[PDB]
RNA sequence: UUUGCUCCACACAAUAUAGAUGGAUACGAAUAAGGCGUCCUUGUGGCGUCGCUGAACCAUAGCAGGCUAGCAACGGUGCACUUGGCGGAAAGGCCUUGGGUGCUUGCUGGCGAAUUGCAAUGUCAUUUUGCGUGGGGAUAAAUCAUUUGUAUACGACUUAGA
RNA sequence: CAGUCAAGCGUUCAUAGCGACAUUGCUUUUUGAUUCUUCGAUGUCGGCUCUUCCUAUCAUACCGAAGCAGAAUUCGGUAAG
RNA sequence: AACUGGCGAUGCGGGAUGAACCGAACGUAGAGUUAAGGUGCCGGAAUACACGCUCAUCAGACACCACAAAAGGUGUUAGUU
């Protein structure tokens, strides 16, 4: 019998780990971790996404599930080449995490008219779905 | 439908004060949903009304009002400074206030 | 400065205040711990202190100088006619203690127990439990509901009993009503036993037996306002003391600038609730015999 | 403020017998130019018979980090005054700039030895990017090939006083 | 700003929670706090036990019935923590304290209602991992609280009744998901997706 | 210092299988089961090759890394427990009064009873643990054996035999009487 | 002891709201871990997927929400009722099977609103009272004084007394 | 009233117990020093009586040490119940 | 005793509290900035940001100021040879 151990593998910070900048000038952009500086700071770059290469605390970004093969210490030019070929920008967009951010922003931009359009559509959808439960 | 609010929910927190001296002529007001000074700038200059009831009907109403305005922000946490036509009684610390959407800019 | 010579304090600081007890009947503050293994039984009983006498018995103490020798002992004779089980009380355990959920009473209550519900019994209409007793006398209309409310709740059950004061020579003629906790069996049997024994008397020979250490809860003999000399046992001041010698000389230092709670003061003596422990049942005697 | 690396070139005042004095230069980390020129006279008063009144500052310039986005190993040699005496230490720290390592250095010196800026002299800030020149194990551990670690027990900041579900510290 | 905010004290630090609640009560927010026994204090049990023994020492010397009243229940210890953060001797302070209720476990009016947490006061967010901490129930028992065992049985009861409701809740919600799956591919749902929903 | 990573490797024998939920380890072998609640160190467990388990501490201080080795060491003891068991043998040392040790079963609780320790009338009772078995070996007198899966219980029992037999009010350099553990080995070492 | 008292429902009510203005919207445990879905070993596993805040979710249109009229629906919601239960920690509230009764903005119409004059909270949710209204409901005690001595300075207490 | 150092004592061993030459303190249960308060007055010595507090523990609980082989001591710890 | 600044003769903000300390000296009001001091709650103001260090079975927590020392501790951290 195999020595069962709960796998418990989770989001290690490493060169090439893509992160989301949650506070600052970027505030919601992607940037690959370029080179580890310390336990709590690291060099990051977001050239395709739009983040300048900089030192930053790990508490100023949130790590993401995704990463790609990026050699340590690569400048903005090599990072953008590996970022494009990996489609890490696209994979982030297709992820559920980004869809909630996009849904959040799209809902916030809704005008008063568009909010009223939501209200009618939500009543319509509720009518059919509530009917659907009742029959089965 | 059942909701008919056009104002914002607000709390009368206290007079402007130091540790031991207070200035009743200025009231500190919390705005619901405002936690930063930047969001409080939207409400600057907006009319405020403390609405209260009295047992004696005065001019066809048992509801009396004191009016005021949001003059500036206070602190780092979205509280604002407010002055009223008559200063608030100070038994209304923690009481509810209504911040209206006028005078409007949007 | 320190007292010149040490001495123990006069009196017990755990029997405070020395005040009149709230009632003449001393209640059981703590009933025995419940054992679910043992059968249902009463844990207390009510009787009346009649007086004292003297007895002779042979001492059995293998190692004493009076071993197998006769001794004379002072004894207390407690007049104990049987108690009438009338009513039960259920107690659900809460994070605020035991709370009485309900009290279920018996079909019929005698004049003695109903006298406890009046201060002027003679000029009254004797309207006590009359409309309550209309709830009885059916199969389960309202009878069993209270019982089952106690069964599914009420982790502690205590029967209500009263003394047959009319059987004693006292002129009181008004019964003493008190709770007695059942501490045997399960909860249901406690409610069942209470139900079966409702309105019928419980004899002392079914609760306490010979050679058994029991406790007695009573209110001590009252003595009124007492000076410190006999209330607390303090030393009498010398004969030549100006303006009184049955006193405490110094009732406190300059500081704290107050009289302390611990200093002996004149006050009420006697008439206190007391729970004395470890009294041996030398004899349980019947009244229907010479 | 943010430490800036200043170059300060000064000299003793030119007299008649000695025109063109010897033009000493220092690299001193300071908040601003006023503190830069002040720190210059403090040290130049320590190494030469000259004070501010008897000399002049001929050039004050900012030195920028050559590449502010490459992380390097900085060898820092420092002397400082504790309550009892004076001690020279060699510390070292990762950074991307000379200045932010010096900002780091003053933070560490304050934290570990209670040394205020008044008490610290920065003897020499040296950069090395070649390993085996790195002596401190608290820096060597970030140089292992293929470094990767988690950030366990992630505590997420809350904007509102109340939340409606127990937090998760997963990452 | 809710009419009443009900917080469960489980896994919360007594001081920080008392600070947050006291500010809310002063600003006019009625608050009730439940699970007072599962509240936390930083420091080992011996530390916080000694501190309450130090508090127990203090009593009026000439009459102990007027001195500090050392309440042993975990709810009253939190209440003491909060009352120290309120100007309780003024009329405004009495009003703020009235707006607060503290309980051990969850009494009936609140185990059907929502419970929130205060991330500022949560132990798993505040204390550095590995740091010893004290649970309020154990501390209160040690200094003379009598109802830890009673609450545990009544909390076990409430939880097991609360487990059935959630399994019922999961039963009711899955019928929506599978019925909505058949009422899916609707133009209304597509239109809402384009409009942020 | 806050070392970024430290690891220790456990090596499980071919017949033992370790189960590790959140911080509960369940070592099962021929001699049965052994469990441990270990929720007070904040460690991690990793499976490698069905014969290797790696226990790691991330960003640990000095005290944290020290507790990592203990957690490793405890798990060998359970692995050693089911594979071999832990056997402790004591010896009753006495100058004048023989020490009378037997095993009593009151309500089937299996107490250790010691009589006549320095001729005193006080009778020492030591409850045994569940998972340790009392044995009185022949081929050598004045010796008590007890084997068990958990080293913790067998050694705590053994200490409890020592504890009740401390000599009071006397120079204990001279009055050496007692029951001292002499062997701490395995039941089936190299067998 | 000149119609007293109780429950409930209405036409009118007070020292007033420590402060309404859509909704306090229920797992538990862990946090060096969990939630949900699914598969399978007469059982504490495998495979998916979510989190990274409630910026959510319900409820949300109509004279503060009117008068009405139709449709491819057999739903949803309020109310006077009804049948079964559940809930004692402070339960005093939760689920209910049946009928009636409205509404329904799920979709489509007709009519109304205006002058509160360019804002004025522009007034929409109870405690208690009357020789109040009317549908019910079972018609007591304490205290003084007298008395007692298990009590007692006086009060207080323990008793008795048609 | 405690501590640090340890030359020495302790039979051939500093430290079981002590401990010089030095030196660091603590306390306000001594007495000085001072004159702040009180001279339109705070009743002063001692004893008696009575309560509480402190611990720098004489006794009683448990224990560590010894120049503790038993008895008796001595040193120390938690401890003012 | 010296020089100066103060209190006496002086409120006000701060040091909880206080003649003298810090800030600032005062007609009656209004608005805006500040000083010293602060910003978890009492209490106005960041449960802010950043790096470390510390776990105390008497932690520490802000000048005057309401005290602590010598001597020690593979407790922990950094540094020197």
């Amino acid at each position: 019998t195999d020595s069962i151990v709960k796998a418990s593998n989770w989001r290690l910070v490493e060169v090439g780990r893509v992160v989301l900048i949650k506070k600052g000038q970027s505030a919601g952009k992607l940037a690959a971790i370029v080179e580890i500086i310390d336990q709590k700071k690291v060099l990051i770059d977001g050239p395709k996404a739009g983040v300048p290469r900089q030192a930053i605390n790990l508490g100023q970004v949130v790590l993401t599930p995704l990463t790609f093969a990026l050699p340590r210490g690569a400048r903005t030019a090599t990072v953008s080449k590996k970022w494009a070929a990996a489609a890490v920008c696209e994979k982030w967009a297709a992820s559920s995490w980004a869809k909630k951010i996009a849904q959040r922003e799209r809902r916030a931009a809704l005008t008063d008219f568009e909010r009223f359009q939501v209200m009618v559509l939500r009543k319509q959808k509720r009518y059919t779905v509530k009917k659907a439960l009742a029959k089965a | 439908a059942e909701s008919h609010r056009l104002y914002v929910k607000g709390k009368h927190l206290s007079y402007q004060r130091s540790k031991r001296v207070n200035n009743p002529n200025v009231s500190l007001i919390k705005i619901e949903g405002v936690a930063t000074p930047q969001d409080a700038q939207f409400y600057l200059g907006k009319r405020i009304a403390y609405v209260y009831r009295a047992s004696k009907e005065v001019r066809g109403s048992k509801i009396r009002v004191m009016w005021g305005k949001v003059t500036r922000t206070h602190g780092n946490s979205g509280v604002v400074r407010a002055t009223f036509r008559n200063n608030l009684p100070a038994k209304t610390f923690g009481a509810s206030v209504r911040i209206f959407l006028y005078p409007s800019n949007i | 400065s320190h007292r010149k010579y040490e001495a123990p304090r006069h009196g017990h600081l755990g029997f405070l205040p020395r005040k009149r007890a709230a009632s003449i009947r001393a209640r059981v503050k703590a009933f025995p711990k419940d054992d679910r293994s043992k059968p249902v039984a009463l844990t207390s009983f009510l009787g009346y202190k009649a007086g004292m006498t003297t007895i002779v018995r042979d001492l059995d103490r293998p190692g004493s100088k009076f071993h197998k020798r006769e001794v004379v002992e002072a004894v207390t004779v407690v007049d104990t006619p049987p108690v009438v089980v009338v009513g039960v009380v259920g107690y659900v355990e809460t994070p605020r203690g035991l709370r009485s959920l309900t009290t279920v009473w018996a079909e019929h209550l005698s004049d003695e127990v109903k006298r406890r519900f009046y201060k002027n019994w003679y000029k009254s209409k004797k309207k006590a439990f009359t409309k309550y007793s209309a709830k009885y006398a059916q199969d389960g209309a309202g009878i069993e509901r209270e019982l089952a409310r106690i069964k599914k709740y009420a982790s502690v059950v205590r029967v209500l009993v009263h003394t047959q004061i009319r059987k004693t020579p006292l002129a009181q003629k008004k019964a003493h009503l008190a709770e007695i906790q059942l501490n045997g069996g399960s909860i249901s049997e406690k409610v069942d036993w209470a139900r079966e024994h409702f309105e019928k008397t419980v004899a002392v020979d079914s609760v306490f037996e010979q050679n058994e250490m029991i406790d007695a809860i009573a209110v001590t003999k009252g003595h009124g306002f007492e000076g410190v000399t006999h209330r607390w046992g303090t030393k009498k001041l010398p004969r030549k003391t100006h303006r009184g010698l049955r006193k405490v000389a110094c009732i406190g230092a300059w500081h704290p600038a107050h009289v302390m709670w611990s200093v002996a003061r004149a006050g009420q003596r006697g008439y206190h609730s007391r729970t004395s422990i470890n009294h041996k049942i030398y004899r349980v005697g019947k009244g229907d015999d010479e | 403020a943010h430490f800036k690396e200043y170059q300060v070139i000064g000299r003793r005042l030119p007299t008649e017998s000695v025109p063109e004095p010897k033009l000493f230069r220092m690299r001193i980390f300071a908040s601003n130019e006023v503190i830069a020129k002040s720190r210059y006279w403090y040290f130049l008063q320590k190494l030469h018979k000259v004070k501010k009144a008897s000399g002049e500052i001929v050039s004050i310039n900012q030195i920028n980090e050559a590449h502010p986005t490459k992380v390097k190993n900085f060898g820092v040699w420092v002397r400082y005054d504790s309550r009892s005496g004076t001690h020279n230490m060699y510390k070292e720290i990762r950074d991307v700039s000379r200045v932010a390592a010096v900002e780091t250095l003053y933070q560490d010196m304050a934290a570990r030895h209670r040394a205020r800026f008044r008490s610290i002299h920065i003897l020499k800030v040296a950069e090395i990017e070649k390993t085996a020149d790195v002596k401190r194990q608290y820096v060597k551990q970030f140089l292992t090939k293929d470094l990767k670690f988690p950030l366990p027990h992630r505590v997420q900041k809350s904007t509102k006083t109340f939340s409606y579900k127990r937090p998760s510290t997963f990452y | 700003v809710e009419p009443v905010v009900v917080i469960d004290g489980k896994g919360h630090l007594v001081g920080r929670l008392a600070s947050v609640v006291a500010k809310q009560l002063l600003n006019g927010q009625k608050i009730v706090v439940v699970r007072a026994e599962e509240l936390n204090i930083s420091g080992e049990f011996f530390r916080n036990k000694l501190k309450y023994h130090d508090f127990l020492r203090k009593a009026t010397a000439f009459n102990k019935t007027r001195g500090p009243f050392h309440f042993r229940a975990p709810s009253r210890i939190f209440y003491k923590a909060l009352r120290g953060m309120v100007s309780h001797k003024t009329a405004r302070g009495k009003a703020a304290l009235e707006r607060l209720k503290v309980f051990e476990g969850i009494p009936p009016p609140y185990d059907k209602k929502k419970r929130v947490v205060v991330p500022q006061a949560l132990r798993v967010l505040r204390l550095k991992p590995g740091r010893k901490y004290t649970t309020l129930g154990k501390l209160s028992t040690s200094v003379g609280w009598k109802y830890e065992d009673v609450v545990a049985k009544l909390e076990a009861k409430r939880k097991v009744s609360s487990a059935e409701y959630y399994a019922k809740k999961r039963a009711f919600t899955k019928k929506v998901a599978s019925a909505n799956a058949t009422a899916a591919e609707s133009d209304v749902a597509k239109q809402l997706a384009a409009l942020g929903y | 210092m806050k070392y970024i990573q430290t690891e220790q490797q456990i090596e499980v024998p071919e017949g033992v299988t370790v189960s590790i939920k959140s911080r509960i380890v369940k070592v099962v072998g021929p001699r049965g089961t052994l469990t441990k609640n270990l929720k007070h160190i904040d460690v991690t467990f990793t499976k490698v090759n069905n014969q290797l388990i790696k226990v790691a501490v991330h960003n640990g201080g000095r005290k944290h890394v020290a507790a990592l080795r203990t957690v490793k060491s405890l798990v060998d003891n359970m692995i050693t427990g089911v594979t071999k068991g832990y056997k402790y043998k004591m010896r009753y040392v006495y100058a004048h009064f023989p020490i009378n040790v037997n095993i009593v079963e009151k309500d089937g609780a299996k107490f250790i009873e010691v009589r006549n320790f320095l001729g005193d009338k006080k009778i020492r009772n030591v409850p045994v643990r569940d998972g340790v078995t009392i044995e009185f070996s022949t081929n050598v007198k004045d010796e008590i054996v007890l084997s068990g899966n958990s080293v913790e219980d067998v050694s705590q029992n053994a200490a409890d035999l020592q504890q009740i037999c401390r000599v009071r009010n006397k120079d204990i350099r001279k009055f050496l009487d007692g029951i001292y553990v002499s062997h701490k080995g395995f039941i089936t070492e190299d067998l």
